[PDB]
């Protein structure tokens, strides 16, 4: 039901990518069953994630474009 | 020495007080592993 819940949630802050938030959160936990065979603890592989998250979010904010790019939009018809 | 003073009867609740610590300290083993920073969430 968290999946459940989770496609359900991402109508309502951003309303797309209910598609893509569930296999990402599916395979974050498919990857992540290997990792505590090696007996490592959910807070070491929790911290990994959110290190990792952390550093990835900023690097996001470094490699975006401006909406500018030429002279006319060529923005907005090519969102849709 | 033996045969003199008191000999013990009604021995059941010597196994009803071992049969309560054996049931109390299972279910203190399911809480244990929550224990310390290193502790997990129960879903129930």
């Amino acid at each position: 039901k968290i999946l459940v819940e989770l496609a359900q949630q991402q109508d309502r802050e951003i309303g797309d990518g209910t598609t893509s938030v569930v296999i990402i959160a599916s395979e974050l936990l498919k990857r992540a069953n290997e990792l505590v065979k090696n007996k490592i603890h959910p807070t070491t592989i929790i911290t990994g994630f959110r290190v990792a998250l952390r550093e990835a979010i900023r690097f996001i904010n470094e490699v975006l474009s401006t909406s500018v790019d030429t002279l006319g939009k060529e923005t907005l018809i090519n969102i849709a | 020495v033996p045969s003199n003073a008191t000999f013990k009867n009604k021995e059941k609740p010597q196994e009803v007080r071992k049969a309560n610590i054996i049931a109390a300290r299972s279910v203190a083993d399911a809480i244990r592993t929550s224990l310390g920073p290193k502790g997990m969430d129960k879903m129930i």
